[PDB]
């Protein structure tokens, strides 16, 4: 009775894993469709690690390669007004580096972190740069800037990337709203540690997403409906001084400070603070009992890396202790100052065999950013600390509402026609 | 009205937006790129390549000779038509479909020799 | 319920020409397939001609394939027929009726499902 | 005699060497080469999936059911065909070319459903 | 029974696996791979637009208006389809190909004017 009847051109797709493509300086509501969505599993969040991390080494492939200092270094202390939480974090170091000929040399002095060098022989007055035993560091470029300009993620012809709207969405399932996307909106590639800096805010609530909520081998992505206002500084006035160690190779340093040396901090409304953990406490106890008990504490241990918050702010890199942020048990004009060290050698990623040197800024440095979100980890009374030593999850708490399909536009159906 | 905006529809409404669709298939670093326009024409290709072989170059809605059979889908024209989406359609039917793209194929064959002996 | 009231002309004359619609309501008028069906008055039932829901595709009996034009509107629910030359042969009650056809996608009809009850159409 | 030797001729005479153009549309260091092959073959494929749209697949001379509009241009046969190149021609009415190429889809999806029907 | 299966058979059997052979023919390191890729696809283009010149657009089998002429080859129909492969057939007609090929082109320019007045 009935006969094939072959269509082209029909609204219909396939999960699908392709190239997206960035774009940088359109939307169709799909009424009746209900799509499943599963973050973790995105392919987005792949290609934006390696989108970043290729790019991050692209633009440090011109820059001079700090190989000619690899010297040993004589330190002593330094002749200023050090307060105690300073004591031994700077360190006035004398060396012998290279210049524009090969035949002559020159005498330099400059400050350091003592974090960025380690003692040779248990001798008081020869020290070393940190990356010399392991591979050369590299001078970031001082023209280049470390801005966390926003991407966009665009498809190929042929897919397209749908979109969750719901804004309860937990990131897994059903999502009832699914619209069409031509490119998604521009993300900005900020690269932080335990608290997610300058993302999406919750349309509503607090949302906690998590891959399996239960199982405390997984890291917990909280989202933020109400932003928290940080203020971090290094209220030190750095003198920048430069030296050419060859051919049209200049190096950047710190030569001097000017008034007193004081500790980099970050602050936070403690009140702000307090309302924001109990908005947590209390989307927490939607996957925990009600008649529970959760505690917040400080990261158990690991390296600076993973047990701070690590940030960008003007180009410095912050590494700050976050205890005073996570110290309380929930059971049934004030503000948190935060202490921070700072380190010019990084790793950035977690890699072996790349290390860059951040070069100093001239003047005094602050920043402001909102806290967005945090990242969690969870050991009655169940216990919360910081955790994020991932990348990938920074990308996840912005792509997690979209999803590439495939369109296959041919099918068949029956009729009543026929040739 | 848009590229997939019938995506919810129902497949007799749905497939008024054909040319829609259609119109949106074709449009080291830069590598991945060049690639994926690559692999999108080769990918468009095969499916004209395919409904040539059927018989149905250069148009939308094609008829053919093969009967529908009642044990690949036994949902008569109102359940269909104005029932399902075409997601939920193309679920149903996804296993038998390379039996009947396989049909397609064979009816042509034997179309194609029948109208060249007629021309004798 | 179905209604389809037919709101024709009356007597004309010879090779002259008139014009016909219908109505229609209770029902979707765009989901069907509608005709035109005669009957003299000694006789028993004729088609005359059928058009498709989107009024895009016409049928004509022979006797009347160069004479008449059956039209349809979907806006304004309403099937027409403009006669011309109108023979004294033409004199019938001519009947709105839903059905005749159907559309691909949909089950067959081939049968008629509704009837007005005619306008006369006199030929003098 | 060869590509584009008629494009100085009028459109009457023009049109007698359209197999002679069509012929000559298909064919780090050495990328930017593939980027213009790449890209050469996307566009030649838009053009041939736009007259499968309208229903033109397969010829170079294509008549369609859309009646021109005395707006788009009101000039006679003579002095479109005898005379006036295509270039010309082109420049005349380039501000009516997507509401032209908009009616010619129209048309062919209404003739597809006609056809369909007919069938059944 | 499958890609190529039939070159050593006769080309009256061979004719009869056309869709076997046309499937087969769609699907700094790496650059070569795709320079492959992109000829392999402006291969297939070139052929399937002379089929579309020729007015053979989407069949695997045309049949065509002009004669065949004694000169290209003079065996009869029973020694060619029943007692030769199409890989002799290829190398004993291949200095007539030019030939043969632009008969077919200016054969269709022909028709398609022809068609083009009938329709007035
Ligand atoms: C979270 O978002 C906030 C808001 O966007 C962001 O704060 C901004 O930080 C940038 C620095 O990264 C500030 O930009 C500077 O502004 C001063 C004053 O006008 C300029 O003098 C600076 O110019 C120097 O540096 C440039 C390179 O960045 C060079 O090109 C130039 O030649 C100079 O050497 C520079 O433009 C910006 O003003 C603030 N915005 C506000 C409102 O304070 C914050 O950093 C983000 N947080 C994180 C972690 O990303
Ligand atoms: C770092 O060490 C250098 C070298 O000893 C110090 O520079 C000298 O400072 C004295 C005053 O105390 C001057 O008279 C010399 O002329 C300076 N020498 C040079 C080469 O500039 C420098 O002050 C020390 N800096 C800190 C912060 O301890
Ligand atoms: C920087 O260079 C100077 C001069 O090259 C080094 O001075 C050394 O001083 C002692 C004291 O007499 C001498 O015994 C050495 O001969 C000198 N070294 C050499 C090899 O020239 C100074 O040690 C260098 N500083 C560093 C830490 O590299
Ligand atoms: C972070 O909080 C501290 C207080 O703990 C602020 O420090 C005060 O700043 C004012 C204004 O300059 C001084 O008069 C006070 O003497 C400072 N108090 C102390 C204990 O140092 C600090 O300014 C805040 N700021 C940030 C991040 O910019
Ligand atoms: C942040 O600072 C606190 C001190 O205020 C450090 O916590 C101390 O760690 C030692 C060694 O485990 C314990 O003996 C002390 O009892 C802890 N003090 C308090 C008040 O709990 C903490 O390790 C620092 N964290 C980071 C990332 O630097
Ligand atoms: C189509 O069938 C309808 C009844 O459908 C019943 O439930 C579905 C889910 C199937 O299991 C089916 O086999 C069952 O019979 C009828 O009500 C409807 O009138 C039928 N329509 C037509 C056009 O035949
Ligand atoms: C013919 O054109 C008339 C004039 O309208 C103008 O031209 C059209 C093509 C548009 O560009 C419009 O914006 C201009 O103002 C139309 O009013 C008329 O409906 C058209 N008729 C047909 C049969 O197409
Ligand atoms: C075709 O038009 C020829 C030229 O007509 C004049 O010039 C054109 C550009 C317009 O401005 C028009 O209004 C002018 O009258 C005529 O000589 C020729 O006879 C016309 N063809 C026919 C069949 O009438
Ligand atoms: C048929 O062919 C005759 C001979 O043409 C010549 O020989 C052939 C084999 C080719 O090499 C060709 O290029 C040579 O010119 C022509 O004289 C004759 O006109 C052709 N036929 C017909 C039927 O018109
Ligand atoms: C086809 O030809 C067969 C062989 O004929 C001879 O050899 C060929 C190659 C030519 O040179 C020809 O002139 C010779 O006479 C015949 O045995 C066979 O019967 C022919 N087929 C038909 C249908 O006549
Ligand atoms: C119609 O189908 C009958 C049973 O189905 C056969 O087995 C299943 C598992 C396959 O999915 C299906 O494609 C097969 O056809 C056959 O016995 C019968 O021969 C088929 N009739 C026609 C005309 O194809
Ligand atoms: C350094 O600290 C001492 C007190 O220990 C103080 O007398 C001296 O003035 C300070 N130096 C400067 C430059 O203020
Ligand atoms: C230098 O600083 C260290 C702390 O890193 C301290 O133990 C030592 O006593 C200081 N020496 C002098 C001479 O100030
Ligand atoms: C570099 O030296 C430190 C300190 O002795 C040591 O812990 C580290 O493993 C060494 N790294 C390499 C690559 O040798
Ligand atoms: C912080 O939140 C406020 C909300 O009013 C917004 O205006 C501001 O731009 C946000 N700042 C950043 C860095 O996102
Ligand atoms: C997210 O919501 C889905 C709803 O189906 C549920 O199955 C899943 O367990 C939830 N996960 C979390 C972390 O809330
Ligand atoms: C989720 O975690 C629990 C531990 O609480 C484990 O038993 C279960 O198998 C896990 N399920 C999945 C799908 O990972
Ligand atoms: C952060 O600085 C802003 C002004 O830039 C001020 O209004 C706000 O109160 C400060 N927050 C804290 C915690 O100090
Ligand atoms: C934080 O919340 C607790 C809730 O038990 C309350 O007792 C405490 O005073 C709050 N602190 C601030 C700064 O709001
Ligand atoms: C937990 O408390 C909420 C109110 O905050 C209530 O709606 C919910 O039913 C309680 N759940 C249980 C298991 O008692
Ligand atoms: C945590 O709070 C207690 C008071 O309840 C205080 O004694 C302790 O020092 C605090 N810990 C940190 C790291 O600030
Ligand atoms: C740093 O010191 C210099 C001395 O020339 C002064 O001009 C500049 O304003 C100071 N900057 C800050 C941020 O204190
Ligand atoms: C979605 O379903 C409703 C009925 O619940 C219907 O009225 C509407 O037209 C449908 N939307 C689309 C795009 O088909
Ligand atoms: C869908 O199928 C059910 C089967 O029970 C039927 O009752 C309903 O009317 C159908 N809806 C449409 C739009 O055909
Ligand atoms: C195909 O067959 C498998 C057999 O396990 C079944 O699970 C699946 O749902 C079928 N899909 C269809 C009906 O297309
Ligand atoms: C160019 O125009 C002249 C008339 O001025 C005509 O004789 C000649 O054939 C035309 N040439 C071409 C290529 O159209
Ligand atoms: C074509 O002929 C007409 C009528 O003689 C004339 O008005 C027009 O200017 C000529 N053409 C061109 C293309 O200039
Ligand atoms: C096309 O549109 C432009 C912009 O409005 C106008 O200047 C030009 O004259 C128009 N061309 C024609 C042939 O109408
Ligand atoms: C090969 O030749 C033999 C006769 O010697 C024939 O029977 C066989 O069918 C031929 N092979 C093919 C593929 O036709
Ligand atoms: C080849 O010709 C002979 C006669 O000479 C005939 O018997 C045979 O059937 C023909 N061949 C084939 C391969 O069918
Ligand atoms: C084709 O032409 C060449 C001369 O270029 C000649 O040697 C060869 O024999 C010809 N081929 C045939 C099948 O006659």
């Amino acid at each position: 009775n009935l006969w094939v009847t072959v269509y082209y051109g029909v609204p219909v797709w396939k999960d699908a894993e392709t190239t997206l493509f960035c774009a940088s300086d359109q939307e169709i509501h799909l009424e009746n469709v209900t799509e499943e969505f599963n973050m973790w599993k995105n392919n987005m969040v792949e290609q934006m690690h390696e989108d970043i991390i290729s790019l991050w080494d692209q633009s440090l492939k011109p820059c001079v390669k700090l190989t000619p200092l690899c010297v040993t270094l004589q330190c002593t202390n330094v002749t200023n007004n050090i307060t105690d939480d300073m004591r031994g974090e700077l360190k006035n170091c004398s060396f012998n580096a290279t210049t524009e000929l090969r035949n002559k040399r020159q005498k330099v002095y400059s400050l350091f972190y003592r974090l960025d060098i380690v003692p040779m022989g248990e001798n008081s007055t020869n020290y070393r740069l940190i990356n010399c035993n392991t591979s050369a560091i590299t001078q970031a470029c001082p023209k280049v800037s470390f801005e966390p300009i926003p991407i966009h993620y665009c498809a190929p012809a042929g897919f397209a990337i749908l979109k969750c709207k719901d804004k309860k969405f937990n990131g897994t399932g059903p999502c009832p709203s699914v619209s069409t996307v031509q490119c998604t909106h521009g993300i900005k590639p900020v690269v932080s540690t335990q608290l997610l800096l300058n993302g999406s805010l919750a349309e509503e609530e607090v949302i906690i997403r998590s891959e399996n909520i239960t199982n405390n081998a997984k890291n917990i992505l909280v989202q933020l409906n109400t932003p928290v206002q940080i203020n971090c500084t290094r209220p030190n006035n750095n003198t920048v001084k430069s030296i050419r160690i060859g051919p049209g190779q200049a190096f950047y340093y710190t030569g001097d400070i000017i008034g007193d040396i004081r500790q980099a901090h970050c602050n936070v409304s403690k009140a702000t603070w307090n309302e924001t953990l109990g908005k947590v406490v209390k989307q927490l106890r939607k996957h925990f009992g009600n008649n529970t008990i959760i505690r917040f504490a400080q990261s158990s241990g690991g390296d600076l890396e993973v047990t701070t918050h690590s940030f960008n702010c003007g180009g410095e890199f912050f590494y700050c202790n976050t205890s005073g942020l996570f110290n309380s048990t929930w059971i049934s004009n004030d503000s948190i100052t935060l202490p921070c060290r700072i380190k010019q050698i990084i790793n950035m990623w977690q890699r072996i065999g790349q290390a860059m040197y951040a070069p100093p800024i001239q003047g005094v440095i602050r920043c402001v950013s909102n806290i967005t979100g945090l990242i969690l980890t969870r050991d009655t009374t169940e216990t919360f600390r910081p955790g994020g030593g991932d990348m990938r999850d920074n990308w996840r708490s912005e792509l997690y509402k979209y999803k590439v399909v495939k369109i296959e536009p041919l099918g068949v159906a029956p009729t009543r026609c026929k040739r | 009205l848009g590229f997939l905006g019938a995506a919810g529809s129902t497949m007799g409404a749905a497939s008024m937006t054909l040319t829609v669709q259609a119109r949106n298939l074709l449009s080291h670093w830069g590598i991945k790129q060049l690639q994926a326009r690559v692999l999108a024409v080769e990918h468009y290709l095969r499916d004209q390549q395919l409904l040539g072989i059927w018989g149905c170059s250069g148009k939308l809605i094609c008829c053919t000779n093969v009967p529908w059979n009642s044990s690949w889908s036994n949902r008569n024209l109102s359940e269909i038509w104005d029932n399902m989406t075409w997601l939920q359609w193309d679920k149903e039917i996804s296993n038998y479909t390379q039996i009947i793209y396989g049909l397609l194929e064979e009816s042509q064959n034997q179309q194609e020799k029948n109208e060249q002996d007629l021309l004798e | 319920e179905v209604q389809l009231v037919e709101t024709g002309g009356g007597l004309v004359q010879p090779g002259g020409s008139l014009k016909l619609s219908c109505r229609a309501s209770g029902y979707t008028f765009s989901s069907f397939a509608m005709s035109w069906v005669r009957q003299a008055p000694g006789k028993g039932l004729e088609w005359v001609s059928l058009i498709n829901d989107r009024g895009g595709l016409t049928f004509y009996v022979d006797s009347v394939k160069g004479r008449f034009t059956i039209s349809r509107d979907n806006s304004k629910n309403t099937l027409s027929l403009q006669m011309h030359s109108l023979r004294d042969g033409d004199t019938a009650v001519y009947y709105c009726a839903t059905g005749g056809m159907s559309s691909a996608l949909q089950s067959s009809k081939y049968y008629f499902d509704f009837w007005g009850q005619g306008a006369l159409v006199t030929v003098s």
